[PDB]
């Protein structure tokens, strides 16, 4: 099986910039049968580039492929607001075809770090017999950032679940919300409820905490 | 100008099978190749394989071997993916897409025409309407407040605030699959704090699949 | 390779 791989993983760039993508295959693509789509958040992919290097109907001329053998590129000679999105490659060169993992162009801006909120359950679901602990990180830069909740001042395993927003299209950041998990009896067993945040912007971890019944 | 129109959203339970159909439209059918390409939530693109109608012709993703039966109906310009032995790993947005035809005609096999996408839910978790909680803003100049839609199946369910008007500083998070099988959003909205005793803030949501439309104000926290 | 088939039929048509 032929395995593309894409880099970078995610790509910081600004409407103006040139923006190059790579696609690596572990063994030779044969006659060029390299094509790549461009995907935004909820649409269906499109095509680009087909054969390596033809530009499909529609496709604007800033887009352009090349590359041979194991090695194919994706350019946009000067990009624009709108091409900000996930991009794929596709070899189809043998009767397995297979699809690169996506490069991710996002828009790039100053470090920012995340604001903190923690929000307890609120009486309404306690009544309902389950607990869940809320931790917002809103509007940071860059993307990647790590929440550590304590319960009791005893750090939480396998009871949290986190998702992030796409990069907001206006101020270029993300936003992350974690929620613990526990059962009322835990919720009402311990005092102390504490998210601990780590990120690039931040000099220090910022913790939010309250006590359960305050 | 060449469309596929795709079968709606379906929700199985595991170890059942699925049938999903793509009716092409706006061009020749037989002669070009018609493939299915899938993708779970927040992943890749995976191809299935794809048909020839002409010659009767299929080709599959070897990890799927067995599993999945592509066919196709001439006189209806339709192509059906069916895929047996559902699991959760399974769950994804499955799209049929046709290639593309170039100058002479020539086929490109690179896939130029795409279905408008067909959600696959395989899942024991029964339908279900969200419970809607309030993120009630904290007792303590910008405050933080939402609401928590928890345990509804499947996905989606949309939010607004306010019916609407509310949508600066909103941020509606992607849904988790919880170890029950049932999702859990939350959507959260930044606003002035002292607008907290003047105005109101009412996330509205909607869950489709169980016909559940929920209203919840969300309050400041007092005791 | 399988996705040269529907080439092959448009060559072939095409051919004669």
């Amino acid at each position: 099986e032929i395995v593309l791989t894409q880099s970078p993983g995610t790509f910081a760039l600004s409407p103006g910039e040139r923006a190059t993508l790579s696609c690596r295959a572990s063994q030779s693509v044969s006659g060029g049968a390299l094509a790549w789509y461009q995907q935004k958040a909820g649409q269906a992919p499109r095509l680009l580039i087909y054969g390596t290097s033809g530009r499909a109907t529609g496709v604007p001329g800033r887009f352009s492929g090349s590359g041979s053998e194991t090695d194919f590129s994706l350019t946009i000679s000067r990009l624009e607001p709108e091409d900000f999105a996930v991009y794929y490659c596709q070899q189809y060169g043998t009767s397995q075809s297979t699809f690169g993992q996506g490069t991710r162009l996002e828009t790039r801006r100053t470090v920012a770090a995340p604001s903190v909120f923690i929000f307890p359950p609120s009486d309404e679901q306690l009544k309902s017999g389950t607990a869940s602990v809320v931790c917002l990180l809103n509007n940071f830069y860059p993307r990647e950032a790590k929440v550590q909740w304590k319960v009791d001042n005893a750090l939480q395993s396998g009871n949290s679940q986190e998702s992030v927003t796409e990069q907001d299209s206006k101020d270029s950041t993300y936003s992350l919300s974690s929620t613990l998990t526990l059962s009322k009896a835990d919720y009402e067993k311990h005092k102390v409820y504490a998210c601990e945040v780590t990120h690039q912007g931040l000099s220090s971890p910022v913790t939010k905490s309250f006590n359960r019944g305050e | 100008k060449v469309q596929l129109v795709q079968s709606g959203a379906e929700l199985k339970k595991p170890w059942s099978s699925v049938r999903v159909s793509c009716k092409a439209s706006g061009g020749s059918f037989s002669s070009y190749a018609f493939n299915w390409v899938r993708q779970a939530p927040g992943q890749r693109l995976e191809w299935l394989g794809g048909i020839v109608p002409l010659v009767s012709s299929t080709n599959y993703a070897q990890r799927f071997r067995g599993r999945v039966t592509i066919s196709a109906d001439r006189s209806t310009s339709t192509v059906y993916l069916e895929m047996t032995g559902l699991t959760s790993a399974d769950t994804a947005v499955y799209f049929c897409a046709r290639e593309g035809e170039g100058w002479f005609g020539r086929p490109l096999r690179a896939f130029e025409f795409w279905g408008q996408g067909t959600l696959v839910t395989v899942s024991t978790a029964s339908t279900k309407g969200p419970s809607v909680f309030p993120l009630a803003p904290s007792s303590k100049g910008t405050a933080a407040l939402g609401c928590l839609v928890k345990d509804y199946f499947p996905e989606p369910v949309t939010v607004s605030w306010n019916s609407g008007a509310l949508t600066s500083g909103v941020h509606t998070f992607p849904a988790v699959l919880q170890s029950s099988g049932l999702y859990s959003l939350s959507s959260v909205v930044t606003v002035p704090s002292s607008s907290l005793g003047t105005q109101t803030y009412i996330c509205n949501v909607n869950h489709k699949p169980s016909n559940t439309k929920v209203d919840k104000k969300v309050e400041p926290k007092s005791c | 390779n399988w996705f040269d088939i529907t080439n092959w039929l448009w060559y072939i048509k095409k051919k004669k």
